[PDB]
């Protein structure tokens, strides 16, 4: 009805934006080991 | 060892609509009376189940899905049908099956055939040769008893016409089948009071005449529990009940194994299976 | 013989690469697209 | 060869990074299906809402309480034998192994509402029996744990579903193979109790044991290892469970026709004599027979066990080993079967007589 009950509120909402990131990496800033490929098969709808 | 492949050579003169219909009716299950490497289109057809010159009822179909050999329809080409056996020992490697049932198959369920007891069946009509083909349902083994016990009971209250039991009750209603977190209402938002009961009434009769004689032979033998040969009756009760029960108590034939895919097979959805 | 053809059709067939990953996704498989198009029919006229 | 099965699930009642490989994994039917079966199968004068409350209280502190409904797609699909054993760790005769396993899984798990998770699951299992929604309809054998991968709260499991257990090859830490194993409390070899104990092939059963008195329900499940086949194992169970049978048969549920026909002087009405006017004056001419079969022992009130067959051990002599080995932070006695070949068909047999 438009009656102020002596109380006030502080609203809070959290939004979301899509950005474009810009990354920089130093030379040899990561070591990396690679293993060996291995194959496995298991039947499915129509074939192997 | 090799699979058991069956070659159903389709005739010509099939309408281009019926060929596209058959192009989608693969993964479904068919049965043969005898298992041979080259079948014909009249061994799959509904006319094979005619018992006394008349189409079969639910009881005859339950008795038939036991004595016949099942087979899954694999790839279909414009010329023929190719189907692999199920029960016999075979290495069938691809063996996918589509779900023709108003429930969802979870990964790991066991599957057993059931004739179309409720409502209607999905049948492909080939009016160019004059024969149709009905496909069994693929329901999980857990509901295989609740479904039949709920479609046979419901058909007894409708027999209780004549003030034998109150037909005015709405206290108990909505006989549903809850599975995988979904409620399948059984009345199917319409009234199939006729057509469905007339195709099940023989099973209902054989169960009435067998439960009614169980709670009376016992009372005749032991009167304190609460010219009419008695031993012949003891014999003819067990002989009938034990011969009617195995028809109902069926076992599973496939199992839903699923890699790389979703865990639930919706109604009208494909999935891979293995042989029990 | 343009006035003897019912409809002429050209075809396409494109492929798309994939990226290997790990985690919650299912493993990927290569996709193959097949397409068809159809030629229109027009006309020109002039008179003296 | 073997047959592998794979299933994604949550990690609430199962943590694959802790359970041993080769462990027996169970699957769970959707919870919203128990409500329907409880609304109809419940006996008279017994509230079918105790199950509903004990169910909505279990899942209220298990994971995100939202998306426990119908069509989410992610759900707490699987459990282990150890979890379902430790939630009822006061009903096994070996209290030492039962309590060891229980205190192992209470601490090694998240410990964030984990004690409550074990208590409320037990309350739900208890409440499932007074509503006659028996657990063996909603829990079933999935496979033996072989290979897993996990994320935050999300797991992906591979198990051996059918075929010899030692033929599956994995990337287990020490060796590329794995054998089946179970907690020592759920183990139950029926042949040593029945004095058969012979050398030969065996079966591996999954037997539930219900015990229902009013407000005193108790549910435990064992792993049986017997010589008796699927048909003749209920006898061996009934002879070992002779007390629960009689207790449930009584505390659970809480006509001279052959003589009247031997004389044509008794009142009767032939079938051709049943017409319109004969209706009202028929149900009184004959012999009266009042009474009812209400309030009597039924199959769901006298049931005390339910078991499946899940695999066999086809050796000349079953060699099983009982060793104490840890779930990481705690020691717990396990049992190491050798050479089990998983089977199935998931056919439960109820025992009421």
């Amino acid at each position: 009805t438009g009656f102020h009950p002596g109380i006030a509120f502080t609203v809070v909402r959290q939004d979301r934006f899509a950005t474009e990131q810009l990354l920089y990496a130093e030379r040899a800033s990561e070591s990396y080991f690679v293993g060996q490929i291995q194959v496995h098969h298991h039947d499915a709808i129509g074939g192997v | 060892a090799m699979p058991f492949e069956i070659e159903v050579l389709l005739p010509g003169e099939l309408s281009p609509a019926e060929t596209s219909a058959l192009q989608k009716c693969e993964g479904k299950i068919i049965t043969f009376s005898t298992l041979r490497h080259r079948a014909s289109l009249v061994d799959i057809a509904l006319s094979s189940y005619y018992i006394n010159g008349a189409p079969p009822d639910t009881l005859s179909l339950l008795e038939a899905y036991r004595m016949r050999f099942a087979a899954v329809i694999t790839r279909v080409i414009p010329g023929k049908l190719l189907a692999h056996a199920i029960g016999v020992g075979t290495p069938t490697p691809g063996l996918f099956i589509q779900n023709t049932s108003p429930v969802d198959l979870c990964n790991g369920d066991y599957i057993c055939l059931l004739p179309p007891v409720f409502g209607s069946a999905d049948s492909i009509r080939l009016d160019s040769v004059g024969l149709e083909i009905v496909f069994p349902l693929t329901i999980p083994q857990t509901l295989m008893r609740e479904i039949i016990a709920k479609v046979v009971a419901r058909a007894v209250e409708r027999t209780a016409a004549g003030a034998q039991i109150l037909p005015h009750e709405v206290l108990r209603g909505a006989d549903v089948i809850c599975y995988n977190g979904r409620r399948y209402e059984l009345e199917t938002n319409l009234q199939h009071r006729d057509g469905s009961d007339a195709a099940i009434r023989t099973l209902v009769l054989n169960l009435m005449f067998s439960i009614n004689e169980g709670c009376l032979l016992l009372l005749a033998l032991i009167p304190t529990l609460l010219r009419f040969p008695i031993y012949e009756t003891i014999s003819s009760w067990i002989s009938t009940s034990s011969r009617l029960g195995d028809t109902l108590g069926t076992r599973a034939i496939l199992r839903v194994c699923v890699f790389d895919g979703p865990s639930t097979v919706h109604p009208g959805d494909r999935t891979a299976v293995i042989q029990v | 013989e343009l006035a003897y053809v019912r409809d002429g059709v050209i075809q396409f067939e494109v492929q798309q690469p994939m990226i290997a990953r790990d985690g919650p996704h299912p493993v990927d498989q290569p996709v193959h697209n097949y397409m068809v198009k159809r030629i229109h029919k027009r006309s020109l006229s002039a008179a003296f | 060869t073997t047959q592998l099965i794979q299933q994604v699930s949550l990690t609430d009642f199962f943590r694959p990074d802790i359970e041993h490989a080769g462990s027996i994994v169970l699957i769970l039917r959707h919870p919203s299906d128990m409500i329907g079966e409880a609304n109809t199968l419940t006996q008279a004068g017994r509230d079918p809402d105790v199950l509903l409350e004990g169910l909505r209280n279990l899942f209220n502190a298990c994971t995100a309480p939202w998306t426990v409904g119908e069509g989410g797609g992610l759900r707490a699909y699987v459990t282990s034998l150890s979890f379902i054993a430790a939630c009822r760790a006061e009903e096994y005769t070996d209290k030492q192994a039962a309590d060891a396993n229980r205190t192992a899984i209470v601490s090694a798990y998240g410990c964030s509402r984990m004690e409550t998770r074990l208590i409320r699951f037990s309350e739900c299992l208890r409440a499932m029996v007074q509503c006659h929604v028996f657990p063996h309809r909603f829990i079933s054998f999935f496979g033996s744990l072989l290979e897993y991968t996990i994320q935050d709260n999300l797991c992906n499991i591979t198990a051996v579903a059918k075929g010899p257990q030692e033929a599956a090859r994995t990337d287990k830490t020490s060796t590329r193979r794995v054998t089946a194993n179970i907690p020592a409390c759920v183990f139950w070899d029926v042949d040593k109790d029945l004095h058969l104990s012979a050398d030969g092939l065996k079966h591996v059963f999954l037997v539930f044991v219900y015990t229902q008195r009013r407000q005193r329900e108790g549910v435990r499940l064992h792993l049986a290892l017997s010589q008796l086949n699927e048909q003749c194992f209920g006898r061996g169970i009934g002879f070992l469970l002779g007390r629960i049978r009689a207790e449930n048969a009584a505390w659970g549920t809480e006509l001279p026709l052959v003589q009247l026909s031997n004389d044509p002087t008794s009142p009767r009405c032939s079938i051709g004599e049943i017409t319109g006017v004969n209706w009202n004056l028929a149900r009184q001419r004959l012999y009266q027979w009042t009474g009812d079969f209400r309030g009597l022992p039924t199959q769901l009130s006298c049931m005390y066990a339910a078991y499946t067959l899940i695999g066999t051990i086809p050796s000349e002599s079953v060699r099983y080993t009982r060793r104490m080995e840890r779930f990481g932070g705690y020691n717990v006695p396990t049992i190491w079967l050798e050479g089990v070949v998983w089977g199935g068909t998931n056919t439960w047999n109820e025992c009421y007589y």
